[PDB]
């Protein structure tokens, strides 16, 4: 019995309005919104027993729920605040006890968007030296120059995402650790059998989904408006 | 909503000058929130004991109040009851 | 044929404030008292604990302590579910226990009333509404029936614990239940209605009749049984007569305690 | 704070076992549930213990519950690399949708990968579009080796990370170094105690 959340990831500014939404197809009377903050368990914000009803949870302040239909439960932040930064979970259930949890939504609330920047994405090709020594080919992706740290790096081989022989940095590293509001870098690896790299009909792509502004955020600066976008980099197999 | 029945009667046979116990039996009321005073010559009586509330098979509530009293030719004793069912508080007087 | 009754009354004024009080009756004698204010169930009789060990009782009360808290939240969360259909004030009443019979036979009931009308019961292994109940109770019933943990507990409470516990009670409390207490009677009159006052007798069965010598006056009206504080009863019979007929009227009172010495009281 | 977990965090080597505690004061305690949560991911349920004294298992995971002691344990047998995650304890105070869940903060498990055949090397890699900018890759070292962030602030070194070629059953450690601006691969990791037999080719 599946449950979805949208957006999965959001960057927002203090004062702004944010809406988190939960679609649930299992015909469940009951729905719930939680927030997870490191060092605490999940905490209940609002819940609902059926279309039209919403209910205060344990930590309701700053939040307003909306249950228009049996399928949808929305959490509305009428005035976003740095402190509303969190991972947000949604769940549903029937009259039994089990709750079925959504995949979660990372919200970041910044005081100011002046620093948002999409990354540069370079792909680095396997070493001839490596290939001959290990019989394996390591590709390296490098996403740099971005802010904030809300990026999802993913690896694609012939239009399909691959997870095997992949590893991404768990934490983005700061480019100027001293200075504040510093931009970040991130690297990732894809190891393949050398014969797989040496295959010209194999298309390799590293893709970073960067989370930035919405086409509705006011932008005063001269540079291009750092919108939520996909920046990627690409190379074919070669013998 | 249901309106309460008040019944005032004494434990032992009424006899002037002789200490006795006066009972007030309030019954057949809903909701269970209720205010009961026993009254000598119009005035409230201090040490007035109450049984725990309970209800009959028919689901309606009842409670029993009682107090020491010495009946005289002169004094009048009464039970006044306030309940949401009633606009004005109901006073039933004692009669030997 | 004794009936053991755990009567619970709960009031919910608004979303926040609520209270729950309980009494326990064996036949017509109170055995327990549980005020909202108290954290523990009170014995109102030296033999209230029946024949359970200290450890069995403490475990039993701990189950109740938990129930009482849980019952409160659960109702409040049912109002939330049912709204705006239903709203405070809300008055719930429970009536639970068993009736004991010849041999080792019994029957257990658990009846729930809402706003003063009997609507729900435990029967067999599940909650069910009774005839007359509003259809909306079907959701609360469904939610309550989802909780297998409570079901099996309640089944154990009604099937085994009640009959067992009460049996223990009737042993330990034989001298009180079998108490004989003599009545006392006095005559009086009102504008003409004559009144035979019978007071202080136990147990409840009693015979009161106005009589001209031997002829039992067919016009005698018995009143209701009214309780005294000290766990004895009070009853009166009224005879309507025309003034000047009061001569040679008597009141005859029969009660087990008197041992065939009928109380005779002449006008 | 009615659900407490122990330890706060633990590091174990691949293949070893480990035990996680959960102690609570929730009342009543209808059921207890163990969640597994990968970094970034959400909550995967592992088991749900319901009885007064209950025991469960699910693959290499097993679990006990003692309701009297208000205590539960999650046993992982022969830890794998994929076990690296946070383990969340959850107590449910009702057997119906009328209940509330009470989440513990979690226990962080990290599992150290078992590299059988180390082969430490540092290769150079070319940008696909601009063959004049590049990166340096320190690979195939074992987990006894640790990587150290750069001397120069204008040079960057990522922390080590393990990858799994599942179809080959092959795990390898790797870290990446680079700089935008006279910086070379054999000089990239002076800052770390790297194996003395590391392969520097070309
Ligand atoms: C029945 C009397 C016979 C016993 C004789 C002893 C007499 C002792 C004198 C003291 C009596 C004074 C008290 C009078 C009260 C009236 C007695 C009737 C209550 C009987 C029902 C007890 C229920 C026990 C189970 C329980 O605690 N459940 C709660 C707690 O539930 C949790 O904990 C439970 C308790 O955990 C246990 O371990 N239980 C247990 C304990 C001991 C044993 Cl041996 C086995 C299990 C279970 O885990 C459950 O699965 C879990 O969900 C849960 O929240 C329930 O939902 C509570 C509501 C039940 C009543 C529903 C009435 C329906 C009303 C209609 C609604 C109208 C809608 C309006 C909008
Ligand atoms: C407990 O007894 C019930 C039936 O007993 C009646 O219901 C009780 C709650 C109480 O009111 C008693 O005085 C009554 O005598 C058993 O329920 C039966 O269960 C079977 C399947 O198990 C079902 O098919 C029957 O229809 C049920 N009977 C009725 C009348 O509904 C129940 O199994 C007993 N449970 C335990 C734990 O002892
Ligand atoms: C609820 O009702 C009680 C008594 O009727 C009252 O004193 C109290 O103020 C009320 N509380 C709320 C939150 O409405
Ligand atoms: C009854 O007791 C409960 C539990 O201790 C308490 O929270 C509640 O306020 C009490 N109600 C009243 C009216 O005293």
């Amino acid at each position: 019995a599946a449950v979805t959340q949208s957006p999965r990831n959001k960057v927002a500014v203090t004062g702004g309005k944010v809406t988190l939404s939960c679609n649930q197809t299992n015909n469940h009377n009951n729905m719930y919104w939680y927030r997870q903050d490191t060092g605490h368990g999940l905490r209940l914000i609002h819940y609902s027993y059926g279309a039209g009803s919403t209910e205060k949870g344990d930590i309701p302040d700053g939040y307003k729920a909306s249950r228009p239909s049996q399928e949808n439960f929305s959490l509305i932040l009428e005035l976003a605040t740095p402190s509303q930064t969190s991972v947000y979970f949604c769940a549903s259930g029937d009259e039994g006890y089990t709750q079925y949890f959504g995949p979660g939504t990372r919200l970041l609330v910044l005081e100011d968007l002046r620093n948002v920047t999409p990354p540069k994405v370079s792909l680095f090709e396997p070493s001839k030296a490596e290939i001959s020594h290990t019989q394996k080919a390591t590709l390296v992706c490098l996403a740099t120059g971005f802010y904030p740290d809300h990026v999802e790096l993913s690896w694609w081989v012939n239009g399909k995402e691959v997870h095997s022989g992949v590893c991404t940095d768990p934490q983005p590293l700061k480019e100027q650790p001293a200075l504040n509001d510093s931009r970040y870098s991130l690297s990732s690896r894809l190891r393949v059998s050398a014969t797989f790299w040496q295959n010209p009909r194999n298309h390799f792509r590293c893709q970073v989904q960067f989370y930035g502004l919405s086409e509705n955020d006011e932008w005063t600066q001269d540079r291009a408006k750092p919108v939520t976008q996909i920046v990627s980099a690409e190379a074919w197999g070669r013998a | 909503q249901k309106t309460p029945q008040i019944q005032v009667y004494s434990r032992h046979p009424p006899e002037n000058g002789k200490p006795n116990i006066l009972n007030c039996y309030v019954t057949q009321f809903h909701p269970p929130h209720i205010e009961i005073q026993m009254l000598k010559n119009g005035k409230k009586i201090p040490k007035v004991e109450m049984s725990d509330m309970s209800f009959s098979k028919d689901w309606s509530f009842y409670i029993l109040a009682h107090t020491e009293f010495t009946p005289t030719e002169t004094d009048t004793y009464a039970c006044r009851v306030k309940h949401a069912s009633m606009a004005e508080p109901k006073t039933v007087y004692w009669d030997r | 044929n004794y009936t053991f009754r755990c009567l619970q009354m709960s009031s919910f004024a608004n979303r926040s404030w609520s209270r729950t009080d309980s009494v326990v009756w064996l036949g017509d004698l109170q055995t327990h008292r549980w005020s909202n204010d108290s954290a523990t169930i009170s014995f109102t009789k030296p033999w209230s604990q029946g024949k359970l060990s200290n450890q069995q009782w403490e475990k039993l009360q701990h189950m109740f302590q938990v129930y009482r808290v849980s019952f409160t939240r659960d109702i409040q969360e049912l109002v939330k579910m049912m709204s705006p259909k239903e709203d405070y004030p809300i008055e719930i009443q429970l009536s639970a226990g068993c009736e004991m019979y010849p041999g080792n036979a019994s029957e257990s009931f658990l009846h729930v009333a809402f706003q003063g009308k009997y609507v729900v019961r435990f029967w067999g292994t599940s909650w069910q509404t009774v005839p007359g109940a509003p259809s909306w109770l079907d959701l609360p019933i469904k939610v309550l029936n989802a909780d297998q943990g409570t079901s099996a507990t309640v089944q154990m409470l009604l099937n085994d614990t009640c009959p067992l516990f009460v049996r223990g009670l009737l042993e330990a409390g034989k001298s009180d239940l079998e108490k004989q207490e003599k009545p006392v009677a006095w005559l009086s009159s009102v504008p003409r209605q004559l009144v035979c006052h019978v007071s202080g007798f136990y147990p409840k069965p009693v015979w009161v009749m106005w009589m001209r010598g031997d002829q039992e006056q067919q016009g005698t009206h018995r009143g209701d049984f009214l309780p005294n504080a000290d766990e004895t009863w009070y009853l009166q019979a009224t005879l309507d007569v025309e003034a000047g007929e009061e001569a040679g009227l008597a009141c005859r009172v029969k009660h087990s305690s008197l041992g065939g010495q009928d109380i005779i009281l002449y006008w | 704070t009615q659900v407490e977990q122990s330890p706060q965090s633990l590091v174990v080597r691949q293949g070893e076992n480990c035990v996680l505690q959960c102690n609570y004061s929730v009342t009543p305690d209808n059921h207890l549930r163990w969640f597994k949560q990968d970094t970034g991911k959400g909550l995967v349920s592992l088991t749900v213990l319901v009885d007064q004294k209950d025991k469960t298992s699910n693959g290499r995971y097993s679990a006990t519950l003692d309701k009297d002691a208000k205590h539960s344990t999650l046993h992982i047998t022969a830890t794998l690399l994929d076990d690296t995650a946070t383990y969340i304890c959850v107590v449910g105070d009702r057997g119906s949708a009328l209940g509330r869940l009470h989440f513990g903060a979690g226990t962080q498990l990290i599992v150290i990968p078992d590299i059988q055949n180390p082969d430490p090397a540092v290769y150079q890699l070319r940008d696909s579009k601009s063959s004049d900018k590049s990166v340096c890759l320190f690979t195939d070292f074992d987990s006894q080796t640790n990587v150290s962030q750069s001397k120069d602030s204008d040079v960057y070194i990522t922390d080590k990370c393990v990858l799994d070629m599942r179809s080959m059953d092959f795990k390898s450690n790797s870290a990446v170094a680079w700089s935008n601006k006279d910086f070379a691969c054999a000089n990239a990791f002076n800052n770390s105690i790297i194996p003395e037999d590391t392969f520097f080719p070309s």
